[PDB]
């Protein structure tokens, strides 16, 4: 998960954050996610009203090989 | 007679046919000598300044009786693919060493020899503890079973997590997250190695803080809770009155770093761990300074025996999922070490001798650095559950808060230990199994929304 | 071999292993001393036994003497202190008589050696 | 782009600390610095943790340079804010600054070579229990370095043949002995009646010579309460100086005694063994500059320098700027020594170096050299491996000094004109000749692994 | 090197131009010299008898090189108005202090110069404390943000009340007194400077006292009430 | 009797001039350790009175130094000899080698001229 001959996170592109899916840009439910346990007008079951979500490969850190993104041994 | 001068060391310390006895400790060491030495001279030379040896001749030798009191290599073997390397094999009598005392054998074996101008590199493997001077230690101070029955915990592995990025936080916001991940559902909460006490924040109140903490976040569940409290200082009456003032708020853990602390003050601390009924949990910092290389340094196998027998009931062992065929070998066979009671030689897993512990209690090995849902099943099929699973980024990052992070985690942990109890697979099923029990969790989900799936 | 005798054969510190010193040798030293910027100053004593206490620590009896005059601050001629030293040796013909130096920028002695004895 | 700040003023209570790396193929260089400068401090280069102020705890890198003559080795410098740090703990630093770096697997080797302690956070350390003036007053003993010896066979002697040795080694002419390192309690020998037989010993070679003699007493020990129990002991008996092992003892445990040393008048000498287990290759590990200057802020008297014509590895140009950074009290920069800052001791005592290793009455010369008369040389084999006694070969150590402290008095050279120096001092020394006889031809020439 | 006899202070002690170091004590007095002694040596005066000097020459001087430890006056300004006042500056070295005693910097940079028989008054103005010498020191226990967060109040100041003048009162009616005032609705309540340990009254029973009524007022109103 | 009337804005200035205490406030004080009879016993010295010096420069000598002025001082006929009062424990002299060393100087100086004498 990094650009060429670079440590940066090739998703966050060196952020840490990316964009919410659920409501893609609206932080609005657009359906009734789940069933009858949401409906389609609140904020985003998700991200709740920020469009906004931690990246899956850095945690936070923008860069790969860490005591953040890697395992140990 | 007395003949002032200067002789070779292959004359009275190269044994080729000796037979060594039951009372006696062995070593293996991994040797480069320069252009020039034969490997004969190179290993006995090791051995003689490491026993009892100068360079040349002395008079008082003649009223001590050597042959008693001397150290021997009794075999040399060539490495195959290299071309300048060797491994040689030295036995030390019993009557050299002080009981009782770990510092005394690290610097019996390893105090000078790894400076002569006569080598390029040096590496120790192995050693071989005789059932005679290992009695003479305490060991652990409670062990896993005792730990166990004082928790009242049974059938599934440990959690835990620990305070990631987050330091200049006052005391009170500090036990606040404590007390919300406590909540949550887990078991232990560490703390930050690099944190005694500093200006933005004192231990005293710290101290205060996450104690509140602990029993109001204990009542509300009827289950046991704890916290690891650091008591690393600088001199030994700061870490004793840590120590103490733990035990008088009734706490059940403490924590302390023996690598960059010493072995001295951790056998101290291990005594008064035993005497007043108390856990002790051990961090492993600055390691990598060791033994990383593979020409030169200590293996951390070593290291693993000497915290057996110096004191400790947690020890940090690293991931092992993420190692490819071929190694991997090395940690199943070192946690075994940690672990068991009787091993056998095994070349193919780099053990070098057999080992006894005669009735020695086991220490609980730790696995921790970026790991997330969907890695559950691999490390409840590798390690089993006789361990505890630390958790980071994985439990503050989730998208509602510290609280429902948790809850995530305990689900998946008990629908994995649920269809291990089944007979259903852990290795091929996998992914499929948290899909089933994410249809009717919300917490477990979404969490799978920010986490992808392995592959 | 031999065997170095045990039976009354003391010692005083530096160059009293080396063979009897002379007075070219004597002020030879002193000009040592002179080139590197140190003040001299002598110290007579009639006796150099030493004596501990029981209990402290790095404390022993018999280490001040007394002082000559005063130090010869100021002073960039050897002769003038060889005349001071047949001063001394006039005066009390039955004590030890030595010789010191001192370096004002670390506070510390540089030498010191005997050139008189009873 | 932000862990790198090529601009950064550092202030004047910082400190700093300078690597040589190796990265990976591909890897850009200035990227690597930054990822070192994070993993260090907190491990981010974005801002999704923080907004709970930050920034005022975080290190920053704001140098690169290349190495000379290699393709693939940089120099990282890296600063670090002041309160970061507890106040008079050597072992919180050392946690702090390296304890995560050296597992980096987008590198494949590092090795930290200097640091900069600022005025500010050294005033909070007690430092050397008395130095070396206080130490020079104390023995009555100037103009000269100062001799000693230590005993052999090691492991294998009882505790009366133990004293016999010590008299007659120390009616000869010596100022110190020494026990092995590896000597605490062993079932052929205990401690409390070595320690009375030595100290008879003492007394009868003191009441011969008429000059105050000594001997180092080892007090490590596997627990505090042992190590705190051999020290009062040596007190009650009235003894000067004691001995202990730091790096396979620990920091905690040698603060402790530095405090109880300077509470009751002692004099402490250390010994570092298992060193060359960290500082031997020369892209891996940390250098012995840096294990200086934390022992000398922790507190000792003395401490092991190593030879340069010994059995053990050691290069000239190096010793030469670690004895004065040891020795000096301000010290400017000179990259041909391995000085990469300045520093100022604002009025810390300093620390007697020691040589030790293989050595003989053909080496004074050059000994005199190198170390002024600011040290102190010790010879085990050299004495006890004389062809009549431990007397005889004492004397003989002692005259080959005393006549190169006068060659140099005189204004003669001591490089070009050193073995007439000895042969024109054999002449009239009985006990000179026979050594000088048996060891004509024993040196040490091999080639050096850390170079430079 | 050795000249027996009396000189001037304004010879040694007065550096027109010295640029002061960041490790570095300062001071600031205003002085009013008698009539006879010029500005400059009054101020050299001061600086010496403060730091190192006597009043008529010593031999043990040349063996410690002075210059490294000596106090130094570097200015002097008039006070307008005033026609014999002027301010005046002395530098201290840092290696004549002892660390983290209070005691030792004030009886060195004012120990004995108060009362020379050439001065008619002098004033202590301001100090610079470097920031090597404060770093040997504890500072206050707590602080501020620490006392907030254990008594949990926020936002607005806190209130106080000490009892006026009662005494010749009892244990019990002082107690009495304090638990009235705690419920009333205050946060603190102070004693009397003057009240040790007294015939009338002694201290363990009105700490008993105090202690009993401090719990009854908190219990009724579910906040934290000290004394 | 002293803490709040010096502050006083109705007065320009104020000064302390003399205490009476009487006998029945007094008996509940120690006093001095010894006194003066005692001491001139305990010293033996009786007739003419006792002399002193202080030891100069202030601040700046080493511990040897200070306790070889000590002795030539004391060995002249002076009873006593003091330190300065800012002399407590710096970075150029701690206090355990001064006191050792004056020690020393102390029991040296008395066995010569055959008096008592202190610091
Ligand atoms: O144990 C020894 O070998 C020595 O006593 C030397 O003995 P000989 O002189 O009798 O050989 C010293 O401890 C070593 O020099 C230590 O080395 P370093 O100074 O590098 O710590
Ligand atoms: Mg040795
Ligand atoms: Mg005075």
């Amino acid at each position: 998960g990094t650009k060429p001959n670079s440590l940066v996170c090739a998703n966050c592109e060196g952020e840490g954050c990316v964009a919410c899916s659920q409501c893609k840009g609206g932080g609005v439910n657009l359906i009734d996610h789940f069933n009858g346990q949401f409906k389609a007008g609140a904020l985003c079951w998700l991200c709740r009203g920020k469009k906004e979500v931690l990246c899956g490969d850095c945690n936070g850190a923008g860069f790969i090989g860490g005591f953040l993104s890697t395992f140990d041994e | 007679g007395f003949k002032a001068g200067v002789k070779d060391y292959r004359l009275t310390y190269y044994t080729p046919d000796y037979e060594t006895k039951d009372t006696d400790i062995l070593a293996a060491f991994r040797m480069t000598p320069q252009p020039g030495v034969p490997p004969e001279e190179a290993g006995a030379a090791v051995a003689a300044e490491s026993s009892t040896g100068t360079w040349t001749t002395v008079w008082t030798d003649g009223l001590t009786s050597l042959d008693r009191y001397k150290g021997r290599c009794y075999d040399i073997e060539p490495v195959a693919g290299e071309e300048n390397q060797y491994i040689a094999y030295v036995a030390y009598p019993l009557d050299l060493f002080e009981e009782g005392s770990v510092t005394n054998m690290f610097t019996s074996i390893v105090g000078n020899v790894f400076g002569f101008k006569a080598l390029r590199a040096l590496r120790l493997e192995d050693l071989r503890i005789p059932p005679a001077y290992s009695k003479t230690f305490q060991g652990p101070p409670h062990g896993i079973q005792v730990e166990r029955d004082k928790l009242n915990k049974y059938g599934r592995p440990l959690l835990g997590c620990t305070i990631k990025p987050k330091l200049g936080l006052s005391a009170k916001n500090y036990g606040r997250a404590v007390y919300e991940c406590l909540r949550g559902g887990l078991d232990f909460t560490k703390d930050d190695e690099n944190v005694n006490s500093q200006p933005f924040m004192r231990w005293r109140d710290r101290f205060l803080f996450v104690a509140e903490a602990i029993f109001k976040s204990q009542a509300e569940t009827g289950e046991i809770k704890g916290h690891y409290l650091n008591a690393t200082a600088g001199t030994c009456e700061e870490m004793m009155k840590r120590a103490q003032f733990a035990r008088e708020l009734g706490m059940p853990i403490v924590m302390h770093d023996y690598l960059t602390g010493g072995f001295t003050a951790n056998t101290t601390l291990a005594h008064y761990c035993r005497d007043n009924g108390l856990l002790l949990h051990i961090h492993r910092a600055m390691h990598a300074v060791i033994d990383r290389q593979r020409n030169h340094g200590i293996h951390f196998r070593v290291l693993a025996k000497a915290l057996r027998m110096s004191g400790g009931d947690h020890i940090h062992s690293g991931t092992v999922v993420g190692k490819l065929e071929g190694e991997r070998e090395v940690t199943l066979g070192f946690v075994d070490l940690l672990r068991d009671d009787y091993i056998e030689k095994d070349r193919s897993r780099g053990i070098y001798f057999t080992q006894d512990w005669v009735s020695m209690p086991g220490v609980l090995p730790v696995a921790s650095g970026g790991i997330h849902v969907w890695h559950m099943p691999a490390l409840t099929e590798i390690f089993g559950d006789d361990s505890v699973l630390q958790f980071g980024g994985g439990t503050l990052g989730h998208p509602w808060g510290n609280a429902p992070g948790a809850v995530a985690n305990r689900v998946a942990l008990e629908a994995c230990v649920q269809a291990r109890n089944e007979g259903r697979d852990l290795a091929r099923e996998g992914n499929d199994i948290i899909r089933e029990a994410s249809k009717w969790s919300p917490e477990l989900a979404a969490a799978c929304e920010v986490w992808k799936e392995i592959k | 071999m031999q065997v170095w005798n045990p039976i009354d054969n003391p010692k005083f510190e530096t160059l009293s292993y080396l063979p009897p010193l002379t007075d070219n040798q004597i002020a030879r030293e002193i000009d040592y001393m002179l080139r590197n910027k140190w003040i001299p100053c002598l110290e007579f004593d009639p006796s150099g036994t030493i004596t501990t206490l029981p209990g402290q620590p790095g404390y022993y009896g018999g280490r001040y003497w007394t002082m000559w005059k005063l130090p010869m601050f100021g002073c960039n001629n050897a002769g003038y202190v060889l005349r001071e030293i047949e001063h001394c040796k006039n005066a009390y013909p039955g004590c030890f008589i030595r010789v010191l130096g001192f370096d004002n920028i670390r506070q510390v002695q540089c030498c010191a050696f005997i050139v008189h004895k009873p």
